[PDB]
């Protein structure tokens, strides 16, 4: 199965410069220039915290 | 190690851009070569001049509308160069464009556009009451002459670029099986990226052209549009009813001189099957699903340059491409990963997940970041902070910087527009209780044809089919069941396809209107003949020839049917479907006639036993005939059915005789061949009492010991033309029965024809009910047929005595397979059919001989809707009468449309008996009759024997004039002409008179075919023969 399609799994919302968020696997190590924004939790809460913090999805690029 | 090359060798695809946008280059262009053609639609063309200031004026008028970067407008635009200006203004001016197809649901442009949120929505005066728009915008409609004058007060001149190029170019939604649309928000740098990268791919040279066939509502179209832009090659827009028509897309290919087109593998093997000629020379861009080896063989060979390209829609249009399963090396700033399930990269030759980075990826999905979470996620081998999207499919390294596809990890296979489950069709498949395994793989039988196969194992036959199809979708079910023993496998270890059997590859209408829709459902699927019972989708139909098939039935049948209920209805019996059903009646007092019968025994109880409505077959036997398997069979045939041994005495009722009862006779006579005719004109000619004898004999002829003529004389009261074909399959069925010494393989019959006659009598006794269906068919004749005339006024040689002769002659003609083509190809050009051609043809004869402006002439029906009904032998024949009006002295064309009115009006009243209106009005209604055949002759084919069947003229006359036309098809199936004759009472006509009758009805067909806007006053009525006598009299007179 996939990494994250894995349901019955531990998770990672990793947050990136252009506050970019991004599920990932707890085991996989975590990409450069990737921070956690939400630590380790199931695939539904992590999913969940994306919902509610993503809000405006454009790159911090075009804030100002 | 070799990491180093699987991640950065054959990533090696990064290109700084020029400090160029698609969009300048298209100014840069219409500078360089103003009157260049840019786009061609239907019959106007605009310059790339007109394009740019028409896409300036209406971008400096948005731009003071409010429109700006990060807000979206709607393109709600018919396929034309005004969509083209539209999406290329918007461009323009920084913001981004959604596109709208109105042909998709309602519900979902609804959605689209409550989930988008867009500012303005743009639109045509075309399209415009399509829109149930939301308060939450306004509508800009560009034809209305206050807007259309409004755009032009702005200037033509073009406009800054300062735009951020992360900002959304457009929108596109697809549907991932989710159940809810996602909005994929392309930036504008990826498209850039794509459109600079494939200009670069694609030379294009000004002589160039492409076709554009595929919908706004894919990103495919920006590659359609802006590619041919970029360059100085020109666009030809292809609207939806042209890309519908297979014969219609193929002359414009050839027409507009089209140098490069893009499509789906299904469009090019829609074309490559049929019509390869216009992909001669074109050059193919093929993607969007995995193409067939067969199909790149043909297109290899038949075409140049074909290139396959892969992406999905989330790395915007066309990740990877390469030239002829290889989905090749990637694009311009694409990075390609092929990982496994620790996200690590794999050797070449190993299998992995797919994963896209680069500048292709969009920014996600529109207000939806946990999807975008899901798939767009942290990229470990490009820059800090990147990402990547996994695709979902498994690819595997090339030895050279290539991609070989395997397949999706849902383990779903993409067919024909589908998404196929396979798991589910061999899941249900194999749940019966006589099957164990089975396997289901799709192989093509034909070049570029993929059909799906069951393989199956049979635990420790057609039947099969319907419990797979009473299950799944008709899309989902196999072409083909093969029984197999095991199966095999490849020394790779794999499902060996080429090890496996190959495929086998592979009812009659019953009304006018399951005919219409055959020859519909024929010609879309592009084979020669369908039957009542075959599926649409099996045979190789998909969504789009669903749509040309669902717009032909709207215009010849005049009927809108929904997509979803030709889902739900694949086969045509299914799409016709009130009648009540016949059930089996149980044993009654007495058995009424059937309507069809009440008439001949009127006409029986009058006149007497008369020749009349005598059925003659004659059957020329030769080789060894068994005398007694044939004497056997005909006992059998009789035994099985009832209206064979039935007798009609009076009270009118139905008597049937007991097998042993009605003792059944074969009378065998030799005679010498020169005697075969006389006597056969005298047997034919026998005169049945219907009160006392069963209206059958059987007279076997010798001419040798191998030659034969077998003489089986009936008479209409109990059989009719179509019973003639499962009485002829089951006396070939006894007879090979008794040969082989087996026993007869019989299709027990669920009714009788008394049933039949109860049925009919038992629905006819609901006239008194007002709301009953036959009350409002009888309401409706009863308004339709009234005021005919009393008789027709055709140009009789003699006038009509008191009583008629019942001599009849009859007057054989042939029309060649050119004109029947031609006539063909008229019926289906005018939303007609041949029949309705040829009675507006006969229509039109009549009146021009001085017949009068109103003409009601009769029509048989096979009257066998029921399904029951199938094999029985009787009487089910009913008789249409259509009153034809040619009053007006109108083109052939306009009189074609009222016959087709009258026909169409007809067929929804044809569950009534013609007997019961001759009954409640007052030949009664119609002097004049006209039988059309489309099916073909019977045969017996018995086992040892040359069997050649014939059915033998009486010499009588049923009417006054009868022309009966029967079509003959051709060995492939097409056209091979036209075989008629004039029956006529010889008391009225001269054989000379009815043989010029002939010659000139045909040349009044060619005279229409050659011009259909003809008046038929007009029409030449005069043979070549009296031509030349007529001009050698002023030739004598004036000299
Ligand atoms: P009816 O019920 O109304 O509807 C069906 C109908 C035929 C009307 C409709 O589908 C239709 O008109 N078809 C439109 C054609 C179309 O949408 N074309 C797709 C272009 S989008 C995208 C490219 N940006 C292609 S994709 O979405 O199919 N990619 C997703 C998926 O496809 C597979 N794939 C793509 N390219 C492939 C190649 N070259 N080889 C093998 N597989 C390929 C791949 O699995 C990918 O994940």
């Amino acid at each position: 199965t996939n990494p994250f399609e894995n349901k019955e799994g531990t998770y990672l919302v990793l947050i990136n410069d252009e506050g970019q968020y991004s599920l990932w696997p707890a085991s996989i190590a975590i990409p450069p220039g990737w921070n956690i924004a939400f630590a380790e939790n199931t695939r539904s809460a992590c999913l969940d915290y994306i919902n509610a913090h993503w809000i405006d999805m454009r790159p911090n690029s075009l804030k100002d | 190690e070799e990491r180093h090359q699987v991640l950065k060798k054959w990533n090696e695809t990064a290109h700084p851009h020029p400090e160029e946008n698609f969009l300048q280059l298209f100014e840069k262009q219409a500078e360089r070569i103003p009157e260049a053609i840019a786009v061609i639609c239907e019959d106007q063309a605009l310059s790339y001049t007109e394009l740019n200031q028409q896409a300036n004026r209406l971008a400096h008028f948005l731009m003071e509308y409010g429109v700006g970067p990060e807000q979206y407008v709607a393109l709600a635009l018919p396929r034309s160069a005004e969509m083209v200006i539209a999406m290329l203004a918007v461009l323009k001016t920084g913001a981004a464009y959604l596109p709208l197809d109105l042909d998709y649901p309602d519900e979902r442009i609804a959605f689209m556009l409550e989930d988008t949120k867009p500012v303005c929505i743009v639109t045509s005066s075309s399209v415009q009451s399509k829109l149930s728009h939301f308060p939450s915008c306004s509508t800009i409609i560009l034809d209305h002459p206050e807007t259309e004058q409004a755009i032009k007060h702005y200037p033509d001149t073009n406009v800054p670029k300062t735009q951020s190029p992360l900002h959304p170019a457009y929108v596109i939604y697809t549907s991932g099986s989710t159940g809810k649309p996602k909005g994929v928000v392309v930036p504008f740098h990826s498209l850039n990226n794509f459109l600079l990268a494939m200009r670069e791919k694609f030379a294009l040279k000004e002589h160039d052209r492409l076709l554009a066939v595929t919908t706004i509502a894919f990103d495919i179209s920006a590659l359609e549009i802006f590619l041919p832009l970029i360059s100085g090659a020109s666009l030809v827009v292809a609207k939806k009813e042209t890309i519908q028509d297979p014969q219609a897309l193929a002359a414009v290919i050839s027409d507009k001189e089209i140098t490069i087109m893009q499509a789906t593998p299904t469009l090019w093997h829609m074309l490559v099957t049929h019509h390869p000629d216009c992909i001669a020379g074109l050059r193919v861009l093929v993607g969007g699903e995995a193409l067939s080896s067969g199909l790149a063989s043909a297109l290899h060979r038949l075409a140049c340059e074909v290139t396959n390209l892969y992406g999905p829609t989330e790395t915007t249009i066309w990740s990877t491409m390469s030239p002829l399963p290889s989905i090749g090396r990637p694009i311009w700033n694409t990075q390609v990963y092929v990982l496994d399930e620790q996200l690590q990269p794999v050797p070449p030759g190993v299998v992995g997940e797919l994963y896209i980075a680069g500048s292709g990826l969009a920014r996600g999905y529109l207000r939806r970041p946990d999807l975008t979470a899901e798939r767009f996620v942290a990229n470990p081998y490009g820059p800090p902070g990147s990402r990547m999207y996994r695709t979902g499919d498994l690819v595997r390294w090339r030895m050279d910087g290539s991609l070989d596809y395997i397949g999706r990890v849902d383990h779903q296979i993409k067919l024909r527009g589908f998404r196929i489950e396979i798991g589910e069709i061999e899941a249900v498949l194999s749940q019966c209780d006589l099957v164990e395994r089975a396997l289901v793989v799709a192989r093509e039988d034909q070049p570029g044809d993929q059909r799906l196969v069951a393989y199956v194992i049979p635990c420790e036959l057609a039947e099969l089919r319907r419990y797979v199809s009473e299950r799944l979708p008709d899309y989902m079910v196999p072409s083909a069941f093969m029984v197999l023993n095991e199966f095999p496998l490849t020394p790779n270890g794999k499902i060996d396809r080429k090890a496996l059997p190959a495929p086998d590859f592979t009812r009659k209408p019953r009304n006018p209107q399951e005919e219409i829709l055959c020859e519909l459902f024929a010609e879309v699927l592009e084979i020669p003949v369908v039957g009542i019972d075959d599926h649409f989708f099996e045979l190789g139909g998909h969504s789009l020839l669903a749509a040309r098939l669902i717009s032909r039935i709207r215009d010849v049948l005049g009927v809108e049917i929904t997509i979803g209920k030709l889902f739900a209805s694949p086969t045509v019996a299914s799409l016709v479907k009130r009648k009540p059903p016949v059930k089996a009646y149980a044993c009654k007092e007495d058995i009424p006639l059937s309507f069809a019968q009440r008439r001949l025994w009127f006409l029986y109880h009058l006149e007497g036993p008369s020749p009349t409505y005598n059925i003659p077959v004659v059957v020329h036997l030769t080789g060894e005939l068994h005398y007694q398997a044939l004497q056997q069979a005909l006992y059998d045939v009789i035994e099985r059915h009832e209206p064979l041994r039935t007798i009609f005495p009076e009270h009118s009722r139905q008597v049937i005789l007991e097998p042993h009862q009605a003792r059944p006779e074969l009378m065998i006579k030799e005679i010498s061949e020169s005697e075969l005719s006389d006597e056969l004109n005298a047997a034919v000619r026998y005169r049945f009492d219907l009160a006392a004898e069963p209206a059958i004999r059987a007279q076997l002829f010798v001419l040798g010991p191998n030659r034969h003529v077998l003489l089986l004389l009936m008479h209409h009261m109990i059989v009719d033309g179509w019973s003639l074909t499962p009485l002829t399959r089951d006396i070939a069925a006894a007879y090979n029965a008794h040969c082989r010494n087996q026993k007869v393989e019989w299709a027990p019959l669920p009714v009788k024809y008394a049933d039949y006659a109860l049925w009919q009598q038992e629905i006819l006794g609901d006239e008194t009910n007002p709301d009953s269906l036959i009350a409002k068919q009888l309401d409706y004749w009863k308004k339709t047929l009234a005021g005919l005339p009393e008789e027709l006024e055709l140009p009789t040689d003699y006038p009509r005595p008191a009583e008629s002769s019942y001599e009849g002659g009859i007057v054989d003609f042939c029309m060649d397979a050119e004109l029947h083509k031609r006539l063909l190809d008229l019926a289906r050009e005018n939303k007609a059919s041949l029949f309705m051609v040829l009675q507006a043809g006969f229509a039109a004869f009549l009146t021009r001989l001085g017949a009068g402006t109103d003409i009601p002439i009769g029509s048989p029906i096979a009257g066998r809707n029921d399904d029951s009904l199938e094999h029985l032998v009787g009487l089910f024949i009913n008789t249409l009468v259509l009153r034809m009006d040619t009053s007006g002295n109108p083109s052939f064309r306009e009189l074609l449309g009222r016959v087709r009115e009258v026909n169409l009006s007809a067929y929804e009243n044809q569950d009534i008996p013609f007997e019961r209106l001759v009954e409640i009005l007052n030949h009664p209604l119609f002097q004049v009759m006209f039988v059309f055949q489309n099916t073909p002759e019977p045969k017996l084919e018995l086992q040892g024997l040359e069997s050649r069947l014939e059915i033998r003229s009486v010499g009588t006359a049923k009417f006054d004039l009868t022309l009966e036309l029967r079509e003959r098809r051709g060995e492939d199936g097409s056209p091979d002409g036209l075989i008629g004759l004039f029956e006529y009472s010889r008391d009225l006509f001269d054989h000379t008179t009815v043989e010029a009758f002939a010659k000139r009805l045909c040349q009044l067909l060619r005279e229409v075919v050659m011009n259909p806007d003809l008046p038929i006053g007009q029409i030449d009525m005069l043979l070549p023969e009296e031509r030349k006598k007529l001009l050698a009299a002023a030739e004598n007179l004036y000299f």
